[PDB]
């Protein structure tokens, strides 16, 4: 045990005469009153180790404090009778609860997939939304975010996905592994009530990192969530889905870290290893060669004054398959959820969607409906333009489509499941207004089996 | 130049207005042409 603290500045503290401490080491400081508080190595030198106490160094004495180093990082203390559990960003418990016993000890950081031993995502995920299940489809497997804004309702739709997940004819049940990083104690009840109330706790296991708690407490929470989905999927079978949010305040809190190290930083004042920080988070997905689990990770992060070259969603765009992107245009119209299709795409749908997946008028009426809304859309800006004297007969028509397409297609409620059957019916109903010869990219032997 | 503030949030804003702005202009030229259309055979019915 050292009782040799040299400097303190703010929360973070360096203490002289260490030998083998190791990076991210784990610590624990004894103060003069007998307080006990836990740190994390930041930085060690062959004479000295910097540390950030997780409490803060307020009231410290340092002639008359102590600390111990424990030797080891971050570990979860695994096991399966976690389902039912919720937890915090440090894996300590929240629920008050019985204790659980680990099965093993893993570090939170985890190892990376071998691109070959990685398989393709073939089945099809019906999250209960038109706009998602129809033009931009998940897969067991994918790395699918939600570019959401400041004020933008993405806590009603987070708490939605993860209520209404579901895979066809598997007869498995579905595991989510939900990690709320740096939220406000408000939408964290949001979450975890809304998760008890509907029975999706009995599936789910909750790591719940708030806003006031350490920024090293925020980093490690989606490490800490991807470990048990890691455990849970690929060492016992389990199809896992980890959803995440808010992305950005993971972001502000390597910031913390990155300018406590004196890093100077990157593009937009951020750090430069920032690429390989959130791919290693995003990259541990995907089903495995040999092994039947699968995990799905749906990441939600908010952009910064709603700009897409930003480096979070910059970044995350060259890492995951897709963006389910939100408008503020379409929440302030009434739109729930404000999804907007236009901007979104995702790069898996076409293994997901199709006969067997889900119908064979899946991949037709998705790119046939995508090119009405944005005949409708320009069709209505031409009513403002040219007026509605210039619109004809057919322009009336696809601008009546947009607007129903807005309000009773994508507009659905964050509390409405829709099967795929629904979802697809709905579609062709609201394409019978236009006629035949409008409807081009379907062909008619398709077109006169479904067509009302 | 319109006076503004240089910012991310100005740049896209001015961004998706120019994009309306011109293809708005495509629109209104398009019925310039359409009623020199309508004009011409109208006018020289009317000398």
């Amino acid at each position: 045990e050292y009782r040799t603290i040299k400097e303190v500045v703010g929360p973070l503290m360096a203490v002289e005469k260490v030998s083998g401490v190791k990076y991210e080491e784990l610590i624990e400081v004894r103060m003069q009153n007998g307080e006990i508080r836990r740190g994390q190595v930041l930085e060690v030198q062959e004479d000295k180790a910097m540390v950030q106490i997780f409490e803060g160094t307020s009231g410290i004495n340092l002639k008359n404090s102590s600390v111990r180093f424990l030797g080891h990082p971050l570990q979860l203390g695994v096991s399966e009778d976690m389902i039912g559990r919720v937890f915090d960003g440090l894996g300590r418990p929240k629920d008050n609860g019985p204790e659980i016993l680990p099965e093993k000890y893993l570090d939170i950081n985890g190892e990376v997939i071998n691109p070959i031993a990685r398989d393709y995502p073939d089945e099809f995920i019906q999250t209960g939304i038109s706009a998602i299940d129809h033009l931009n489809t998940l897969v067991r497997g994918q790395k699918l975010p939600v570019f959401s804004g400041s004020g933008l309702p993405h806590k009603e739709l987070a708490a939605q996905i993860a209520r209404q997940a579901t895979v066809l004819d598997s007869s498995d049940d579905f595991a989510v592994v939900f990690a709320a990083i740096g939220i406000t104690f408000e939408e964290a009840e949001f979450f975890m009530e809304d998760f008890r109330q509907t029975g999706a706790i009995d599936r789910s296991v909750m790591f719940m990192n708030l806003a006031n708690d350490p920024a090293i407490e925020r980093i490690a929470t989606p490490r800490m969530a991807l470990t048990a989905a890691e455990y849970l999927a690929y060492e016992k079978g389990m199809h896992v889905l980890v959803i995440m949010t808010d992305m950005t305040n993971y972001a502000e809190a390597l910031r913390e870290i990155s300018a406590a190290r004196r890093e100077v930083p990157g593009r937009r004042g951020y750090p430069g290893y920032l690429y390989t920080n959130l791919a290693t988070l995003f990259e541990r997905a995907g089903r495995i060669r040999g092994l039947k689990g699968s995990v799905t990770q749906i990441p939600i992060l908010t952009m910064p004054e709603d700009d897409k070259t930003h480096p979070i969603p910059d970044l995350t765009g060259y890492i995951t398959e897709g963006q389910i992107i939100l408008t503020r245009e379409l929440y302030k119209s009434g739109i729930q959820p404000p999804i907007d299709v236009l901007p979104s795409l995702s790069r898996l749908k076409d293994k997901g969607t199709g006969a067997g997946k889900t119908r064979e008028d899946h991949a037709a009426t998705m790119n046939q409906l995508f090119a009405a809304y944005a005949q409708g859309k320009q069709a209505k800006e031409l009513a403002v333009v040219l007026g509605e004297s210039a619109l004809s007969d057919i322009d009336k028509i696809y601008a009546k489509f947009a607007e129903r397409f807005e309000n009773e297609y994508v507009n659905q409620g964050f509390y409405t499941n829709r099967t795929i059957t629904e979802t697809l019916d709905l579609g062709w109903e609201l394409l019978a207004m236009l006629p035949r010869t409008e409807l081009k990219r379907i062909k008619d032997d398709l077109l006169d089996k479904y067509l009302p | 130049r319109l006076n503004v503030n240089p910012t991310r949030m100005e740049l896209t804003r001015l961004k998706k207005q120019l994009t309306t702005a011109t293809r708005g202009h495509k629109l209104l030229k398009d019925k310039q042409d359409e009623l020199m259309r309508q004009f011409i055979l109208l006018i020289r019915k009317n000398n």
